[PDB]
């Protein structure tokens, strides 16, 4: 899902795109007790098979004069081991898993005073998992007021 | 009235000049070269908008931004100092070299907190640009031995580079998350002593005192000058043999007699060799 | 220069030195105490420049100066453990003593 | 596809999916809902009601560090294709490792929720594990916690327990799961019911 | 001054490297364009220009130009000399014709005229 979003990435209207084919991930060079002892983390690497592709020159949706598929490494995620921890510097940790507040229309009110006269003021705010936000306040003389982030 | 942040305002105003053709650069230089200001102020604040350009690739560096662009800008004033019109060129190209290298520099200068020269950040990043090559051959982070292997040079001085790459930290930031302990808790003043090893010195000078006052005159003089001790300064064996007691051999002799002397009073207060050296 | 590792140190006398091994690491087992010495590293400095009151007593004692001062692990006061364990690494290259 | 749900229950759609972006009518949707929401038609919600709040996790917020990894790698990407060349050169160099390495163990080393197991008990690791806190990355913080998301709620029965949370200054922000909690699809937390039928 | 007079001299600096701002006197300004070199080898100081170098007289009916040529010599100044070379003098001609084209555009926007001097008439340059 990761790749997927983010790839393809293509130059400035170069005529060259980055795209992502496959990955796989590596065996760990140290069990848990080894890296645990040893002192590094227990990760396994990733060796993600990109390709480089080239768009000729006067060709929009032309074919590609070069592909070239080079099977590339990047970072090392840490493995969870059997039982929901991590080693991380020798030490072993637990993501501790968050509650956050769910994304999209949210129709709080206001229901203090606020305004000196006691007027409630509702207004609607879009969360979105990642983005801008968007309120549309209301005002005290009812006017609808947006406000973006 | 714009909004008075430095970089929209210089980013606004590097626009109001329109950018040269070849000709025009040629011309402006041979106004320039001999002396005529204006042909100089119009040939720098024109390509203001090169020095944003190239300067732009050098972000994120340890330079914020405008310090990028006004460093770069030193360099503009070096390329039309220098610039030949003769060889027919477009002046960006000469200029290009000028710009990037002294952001380069400026780089290479200002970032560290411990200022390293040249000569020693050009080998280490020798050796990151080995490392970032190497990683993927071996899918793992390529030691100082691997590098070492890939450039054939000895372990211990990329070893030595890649510990002069050690990112001088902070003091004020807080340990362990919570915001209560930085390094200024942890870290221990450790050239000033405390009050008690203050007091062993100031106790152990007045007991020496004390115990050369209890031994005879001719052995505590020598004794005393012989380690600037007794408010003298530290002599020579043979310095004292011109200066109190003509045999040195004899002052050899009595030194030797009164560090028995007071080998004996100190080990009458038990201070012995075990005691005073653990 | 380099840290070294032995069992050498200077102004600490054989009391503390009878735990450790010849290789200057403490023995597997050794029941050790508040203050023994678990690992001795000799350190070097220089340009000590004595005060004539230490010149003074190394001159009464004897004793000579110390070009490498002493940086050894010893146990934190108030912990009295049993010695289980020493895991010994080594950067490769360097040479392992006897206790590696 | 949480936000587009949500999105789509809340003013009333039959689709429970579409396109992640907004548009016209959404927008439109939330202005006429607003409106009736003053005229009366139409109540408030409540951010403590537990079909409001998800629960993200280890994949969840890995996820998204990889992510944030990969948009810099974009930008590097961006930086190597269209300056230059074009070339026949292979990408084995225009992606550097370090930045993502650099992500991902910035989050798993020492993030806000990446903390040591309290590693005393079985009951302690277990209890560490099984942890709903609502602070880090996207959460509030205790300074601005104000006394509704510390109180109970009668939502939270059968999802997080009411009795097993730290007091101090974090009461009610480092909620414990329930026993028999499960967590959806989605991410809120659903619990078992057994289905009275006619009788 | 007694003329607009500050925003001309801000129009002849927009129409291109030609003003010298400094040899510039009341209601008189200079003008000259470097274009060829006199030899490649020397230091940029040291090399010598052929150009053209024209005065102007400024009246409220008619701009007054008064041509002449030469080099620009080490020191500084001007000699009216001619170097009898045709395709440099074709570079003088048309180089100098470009600028008295833009010139005279510019006196058009001003709605002013061009007006050649008394001694315009000894000069080879046809304008």
């Amino acid at each position: 899902a990761a790749f997927r979003s983010v790839f393809p990435i293509q130059s400035y209207s170069g005529n060259s795109e980055l795209q992502y084919v496959s990955y796989r991930l590596g065996e760990p060079v140290f069990d848990v007790q080894e890296c645990q002892i040893r002192g590094v983390t227990y990760s396994a690497p990733l060796r993600v098979k990109l390709r480089l592709v080239i768009y000729e020159r006067e060709a929009p949706e032309g074919t590609v004069k070069d592909i070239k598929e080079q099977e590339v490494y990047m970072g090392e995620i840490p493995l969870m081991t059997d039982n929901g921890t991590f080693v991380i510097n020798g030490t072993e940790r637990v993501i501790v898993s968050q509650l956050h507040r769910s994304p999209g229309v949210f129709f709080d009110s206001d229901k203090g005073k606020t305004h000196s006269s006691g007027k409630v003021l509702y207004n609607a705010r879009i969360i979105p998992y990642r983005g801008s936000w968007l309120d549309f306040e209301f005002d005290p003389k009812d006017n609808l007021f947006v406000r973006i982030d | 009235q714009r909004v008075l942040d430095a970089t929209q305002l210089y980013l606004g105003e590097i626009g109001y000049s329109p950018l040269l053709t070849a000709e025009e650069e040629v011309y402006f230089a041979r106004r320039a070269l001999r002396g005529d200001v204006a042909s100089r102020r119009r040939m720098i604040e024109s390509n203001l908008r090169l020095v944003v350009k190239i300067a732009r690739r050098y972000g994120n560096r340890g330079l914020a931004l405008l310090d990028l662009i006004e460093e770069g800008n030193l360099g503009l004033i070096r390329a039309v100092e220098k610039f030949d019109p003769e060889r027919g060129f477009r002046f960006s190209t000469y200029a290009t070299w000028w710009i990037r290298q002294t952001i380069e520099r400026a780089i290479m200068n200002q970032t560290r907190t411990i200022r390293l020269p040249i000569h020693i950040v050009k080998e280490l990043n020798v050796y990151l640009r080995t490392a970032r090559e190497l990683s993927h051959k071996l899918d793992h982070e390529p030691s100082a031995e691997e590098i070492a292997e890939q450039l054939d040079k000895p372990v211990d001085d990329v070893s030595r580079m890649l510990r002069l790459n050690e990112r001088i930290t902070s003091v004020d930031t807080p340990l362990g998350g919570d915001s209560e302990k930085a390094l200024l808790d942890i870290l221990a003043d450790e050239k000033e002593n405390g009050p008690e090893d203050t007091t062993q010195d100031d106790d152990m000078k007045q007991s020496i005192v004390k115990w050369l006052f209890e031994l005879n005159a001719k052995q505590r003089e020598v004794l005393a000058r012989r380690f600037g001790l007794l408010g003298y300064e530290a002599a020579t064996l043979e310095d004292v043999g011109r200066e109190i007691g003509l045999t040195r051999e004899r002052v050899r002799q009595i030194q030797v007699e009164g560090l028995r002397r007071l080998r004996e009073i100190l080990q009458t207060q038990g201070l012995n060799i075990e005691a005073l050296f653990r | 220069g380099p840290e070294e590792i032995t069992a050498d140190i200077p102004n600490v006398g054989e009391a503390a030195l009878s735990k450790l091994d010849e290789s200057g690491i403490v023995y597997i087992g050794a029941e050790v105490t508040g203050g023994d010495i678990l690992v001795g590293k000799v350190t070097p400095k220089g340009e000590t420049q004595l005060t004539p009151e230490e010149k003074l007593l190394r001159a009464i004692f004897g004793e000579k100066a110390s070009d490498v001062k002493d940086s050894s692990l010893r146990v934190p006061n108030g912990v009295s453990g049993t010695v289980i364990d020493v895991q010994v690494f080594t950067r490769d290259g360097v040479e392992k003593d006897k206790r590696a | 596809a949480v936000g587009r749900m949500k999105f789509n229950r809340s003013l009333l759609r039959e689709e429970i999916e579409g396109s992640g972006i907004l548009s016209k009518d959404d927008i439109i949707d939330v202005m006429k809902k607003l409106i009736d929401i003053r005229n009366g038609k139409g109540e408030v919600d409540d951010i403590d009601h537990l079909g409001n709040r998800r629960i993200r996790s280890v994949g969840e917020m890995a996820e998204n560090q990889f992510r944030v990894g990969l948009v810099r790698v974009e930008r590097a990407v961006k930086e190597r294709l269209s300056l230059g060349d074009l070339d026949t050169l292979m990408p084995q160099d225009m992606i550097n490792a370090k930045p993502i390495s650099a992500a991902v163990k910035e989050f798993f080393g020492s993030s806000q929720l990446s903390q040591f197991m309290d590693q005393n008990n079985p009951l302690s690791e277990i209890t560490h594990k099984r942890r709903i806190s609502a602070l880090g990355p996207g959460g509030l913080t205790r300074e601005r916690a104000g006394f509704e998301v510390r109180d109970v709620h009668p939502t939270h029965y059968g999802r997080v327990c009411p009795i097993e949370t730290p007091e101090g200054p974090n009461i009610g922000l480092i909620n414990s799961l329930s026993v028999y909690a499960q967590t959806n699809e989605y991410g809120f937390l659903e619990t078992p019911y057994r289905k009275v039928t006619d009788g | 001054s007694g003329h607009p007079k500050s925003r001309l001299i801000k129009k002849f600096t927009a129409l291109g490297p030609y003003i010298r701002e400094g040899q510039c006197e009341d209601n008189r300004f200079f003008f000259d364009c470097l274009a060829v070199c006199v030899n490649v080898k020397p230091a940029p100081e040291k090399r010598e220009f052929w150009g053209w170098w024209m005065e102007l007289e400024a009246q409220e009916k008619r701009f007054t130009y008064r041509y002449q040529f030469g080099l620009f010599d080490k020191e500084g100044n001007w000699t009216v000399v001619p170097i009898n070379e045709t395709e440099v003098v074709e570079r003088l001609e048309y180089t100098l014709r470009e600028f008295h084209e833009k010139l005279r555009d510019l006196l058009i926007s001003m709605e002013l005229a061009l007006e050649p001097s008394d001694d315009f008439n000894d000069e080879p340059v046809k304008l």
